């Protein structure tokens, strides 16, 4: 059988503003077999109390998650999404981008 | 507008970690409204939105006994496709089904759908006809014979042009303030220098809800679709949805360029330009 | 609301 490897973007529920607390969102797309790793970070450390939306899937059949917390961006402060699945050889990494 | 009613199952197994897992959730639209997961503690299909909560007990306790029973008849249809193509015990599999009606402005049915996939193949479809199906292969084949056997279309054709728009069109009007509201994208469009040469201008969309967007950028009022970037349209958390497009466009010439937008909730499509 | 269960795969 054929696997699909996930698409990721990671990007904030509210238009960001540093010192205003908000939602960091990291959602994975795409992907086949459902099974699924995702971590998000602050400055490369994972954070512990978050939550992710229910397994669905698109009409290709591929799979998407929303994985989601609190955060309060600063001009400082990392934030990034780290994703594995079985298409990977090693986790992939994306940065979270207030331009994108 | 237009509405959908859909159902989306999921059995997927896991050897040597207990019995495959089913989950089943359905929607209107782009708005989730009911879950079942067989990994629950206490598995039971629960509400997701605040318009189902007002069914009574009888409601959930069909809609659980239901759930309950496919995922044991899930983990059957699992081990006969398994069979159907000789495969090992060893492996995992996914068994998908997608189905549901579709209903126009006035309520009445437009189409009805039921659909299958095996580890991310598509696998058999009923037809639109609602009387006759599509199967992908030899081992699909097994399935259709066994489902004209039973009758099967027949059976489906009933409940998606009965009890599927029926439940759709209560849904829609008990849940009417929001899955009969369109909201509209915000809209701007940014400026990101990648050198002295040229600059992205990224086109958004924030807010929007249902899904279902158009995005594009012209330049000199032609279409660029080879040049677009275009993001896959991602959940803010809030029920709405955002979505960019961008093009890189040489310094000095940015306002050749217009991003145009379209989406049920605008009075009429937008036009934008940079606005530096 | 779903359809019942008729026919396994």
């Amino acid at each position: 059988m054929i696997q699909r490897t996930p698409k990721i973007q990671v990007y904030s529920r509210h238009p960001a503003e540093n010192g205003k607390s908000n939602f960091l969102n990291c959602y994975v797309s795409g992907f086949h077999p459902s099974d699924i790793e995702v971590d998000l970070l602050k400055n490369g450390e994972r954070i512990e109390k978050v939550e992710h939306s229910d397994l669905s899937f698109s009409k290709d059949w591929s799979f998407y998650l929303l994985y989601y917390t609190e955060f309060t961006p600063t001009e400082k402060d990392e934030y990034a999404c780290r994703v594995n699945h079985v298409t990977l050889s090693q986790p992939k990494i994306v940065k979270w981008d207030r331009d994108m | 507008g237009s509405h959908s009613m859909r159902y989306f199952y999921t059995a997927m197994s896991r050897p040597g970690r207990g019995e495959p897992r089913f989950i089943a959730v359905g929607y209107v639209d782009d708005t989730q409204f009911v879950r079942f997961d067989s990994d629950a503690a206490s598995p039971r299909m629960a509400p997701r939105a605040p318009w189902i909560e007002q069914e009574g007990p009888e409601y959930w306790d069909r809609e659980t006994q239901i759930s309950k029973t496919n995922t044991q008849t899930y983990r059957e249809s699992l081990r006969n496709l398994r069979g159907y193509y000789n495969q090992s015990e060893a492996g995992s599999h996914t068994l998908q089904r997608m189905y549901g009606c579709d209903v126009g402005p006035d309520g009445r049915l437009l189409r009805g759908h039921d659909q299958s996939a095996y580890d991310g193949k598509d696998y058999i479809a009923l037809n639109e006809d609602l009387s006759s199906w599509t199967a992908a292969d030899t081992a699909a084949q097994i399935t259709q014979r066994k489902w004209e056997a039973a009758r099967e279309a027949e059976q489906w054709r009933a409940y998606l042009e009965g009890l599927c728009v029926e439940w759709l069109r209560r849904y829609l009007e008990n849940g009417k303030e929001t899955l009969q509201r369109a909201d509209p994208p915000k809209t701007h469009v940014t400026h990101h220098p990648i050198s002295d040469h040229e600059a992205t201008l990224r086109c958004w969309a924030l807010g929007f809800y249902p899904a279902e967007i158009t995005l594009t950028w012209q330049r000199d009022g032609e279409d660029q679709t080879q040049d677009t970037e275009l993001v896959e349209t991602r959940p803010a958390g809030d029920r709405t949805f955002q979505k960019w497009a961008a093009v890189v466009v040489p310094s000095g010439e940015e306002q050749r360029y217009t991003c145009h937008v379209q989406h049920e909730g605008l009075p009429k499509p937008l036009t934008l330009r940079w606005e530096p | 609301a779903q359809d019942i269960y008729r026919a396994s795969y």
